[PDB]
């Protein structure tokens, strides 16, 4: 027996379906979600790594010259200087007093460290949802996995259930993310191949092993003081460290509808949005004949307390009469109050007793134990707790009934006023007719 | 690494004031779980006293 529902995308909501087969007693299911994954997609565009300055000895060539030779290194700088006389500790080398020459190379390379502390940049799209959801029906429990979309079908004890995609297609992450250990950052970093010096992305990997390197640090030479050997320069500072001193914020802490990022891979967990329909086949093995089911004849319900209280704050018994006992399924209709159980015993006393959270001043809603059916309403006073650690167990409705007292008053009020002015629209014309048969 | 002392907490209407004991710098930030986020992070020093 196929059927479809949609359940809320919020973790820990006890959401109870009913199943009203013709030939066979009614049946109530619980589902709850209890652990949810926003999976994206991502791309590697490079990576950022400290860099490192690798200076060899210079060459002092004397008694005659040298010439520059240029290399395919990273950033790569070479010049020649001419008229050095160098002194070292037991005295001055190089007889020729001015016929002295010195060569200065240096350039850049990645540090040996890249491999354990480097920034990731990534471009995210096409995120992909992954839920956990327990259910129970009968004296079935379990917990299941599956993807969130509507090619993934579940066997649970003989049940065939297919969790439809998700209602809305929100995404926390931004075109480009940047990350780095558990954190995810909504940044937009340079190309590749056009970085710039002192700030994030000054050097450039395609991938951690990669042997290619793009560096532009404005490495740049100076000429050596006279009389010392030390080929001076000097180098903007690397921005992979500036960019972890001043990246701002996180996107852990900025992420909206309360859901934790988290990182390897790169998702979003439990974060409560938008609705997930669920389509179901049962077997006849779950449902119960009609004649072994109780009969349930004037059913009546009555309301002892009621405080509108995020809690199971509400109080119900029903009144009947049964000719045996056994369990009857119990359901609520409407979305304003919500059931703390879906089964009950049913006994020849002919008096049960149930738990609701409601968020109205004044509710009204059918319930129905077995077949029966009743109607209840409820004055329900305000809680006096201002805070509380958990999460609202009710839907979140408001609006009273049209029979509570402010919608009482109104309709009072309202009748009045139409009284007065059918009774002026009565007299104007019986005098409008009287005028006109003249 | 140690662990900071819970703050002492002080309900009101849709506000809590939240009193704050700390020892050595550590990092204080709160967020509203809502459809927009109202941020905050904060390198509290002294002891101080906050609205949330
Ligand atoms: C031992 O010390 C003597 C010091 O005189 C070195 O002689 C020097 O040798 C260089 C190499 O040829 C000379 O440089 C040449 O200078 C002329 C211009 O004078 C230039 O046209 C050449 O192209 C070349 O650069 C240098 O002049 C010469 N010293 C003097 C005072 O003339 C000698 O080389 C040293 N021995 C060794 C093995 O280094
Ligand atoms: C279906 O299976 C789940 C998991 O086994 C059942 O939930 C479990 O219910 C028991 C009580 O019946 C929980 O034990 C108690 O948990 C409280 C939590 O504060 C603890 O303080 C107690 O000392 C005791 O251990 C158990 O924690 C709970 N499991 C989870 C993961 O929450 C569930 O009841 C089963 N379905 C039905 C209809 O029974």
């Amino acid at each position: 027996y196929e059927h479809s529902t949609v359940m809320p995308n919020v973790v820990g909501f006890p959401y109870k379906a009913h199943i009203e087969r013709p030939g066979y007693s009614p049946l109530t299911l619980q589902m709850q979600v209890v652990e949810t994954s926003l999976e994206p997609t991502l791309n590697l565009e490079y990576i950022t790594c400290e860099y490192k300055t690798v200076v060899p000895s210079p060459y002092v060539k004397c008694c005659g010259a040298s010439e520059c030779s240029t290399k395919e290194k990273p950033d790569y700088q070479c010049k020649v200087y001419t008229g050095v006389y160098p002194f070292m500790w037991g005295g001055a080398y190089c007889f020729c007093d001015s016929e002295n020459t010195q060569l200065s190379e240096a350039y850049v390379d990645r540090s040996d460290v890249c491999r354990h502390d480097h920034a990731s940049a990534y471009k995210a799209h096409t995120a992909s949802l992954k839920a956990k959801v327990r259910v129970m029906y009968g004296n079935v429990n379990q917990t299941v996995d599956v993807y969130v979309n509507g090619d993934h079908a579940v066997t649970i004890g003989g049940t065939q259930f297919i969790f439809g995609p998700l209602s809305s297609a929100w995404t926390p992450f931004d075109n480009k993310i940047v990350v780095y250990k558990d954190e995810v950052f909504n940044q937009d970093f340079p190309p590749y191949g056009s970085g710039q010096p002192g700030r994030f992305g000054d050097i450039q990997s395609r991938t951690v092993e990669s042997n290619d390197l793009y560096a532009n640090t404005a490495l740049k030479l100076a000429r050596p003081s006279p009389g010392m050997v030390h080929v001076p320069y000097t180098q903007t500072p690397s921005g992979f460290k500036y960019w972890l001193k001043e990246k701002g914020t996180a996107l852990n802490t900025k992420a909206p509808f309360g859901c934790q990022i988290k990182t390897n891979p790169v998702r979003a967990m439990n974060c409560a949005v938008g609705n997930i329909p669920v389509s179901m086949n049962l077997p006849d093995s779950a449902f119960t004949r009609i004649v072994e089911a109780p009969t349930i004849i004037d059913l009546t319900c009555t309301v002892a307390t009621c405080t509108h209280s995020s809690d199971f704050g509400g109080v119900l018994t029903l009144t009947y009469k049964t000719d045996k006992n056994g369990d009857c399924s119990v359901h609520s209709h409407s979305n304003v109050a919500t059931l703390q159980e879906a089964t009950a015993k049913v006994k020849t006393a002919g008096k049960v007793t149930l738990h609701f959270s409601t968020a109205s001043a004044s509710p009204s809603f059918v319930v129905s134990l077995c077949s029966a059916r009743a109607t209840c309403s409820a004055s329900c006073e305000p809680p006096k707790d201002h805070i509380v650690p958990y999460a609202a167990s009710h839907s979140n409705v408001v609006f009273p009934d049209m029979s509570g007292t402010a919608l009482s008053w109104v309709q009072k009020i309202s009748g009045g006023l139409g009284a007065f002015a059918i009774g002026a629209i009565l007299v104007l014309v019986v005098v409008t007719c009287i005028g006109l048969r003249r | 690494v140690p662990m900071a002392r819970e703050p002492t907490v002080i309900h009101g209407k849709r506000e809590v004031t939240l009193h704050l004991h700390p020892d050595h710098p550590t990092l204080f930030s709160y967020r509203t779980l809502g459809e927009d986020p109202q941020y905050h992070e904060e390198w509290v020093t002294a002891a101080v006293e906050r609205t949330i």
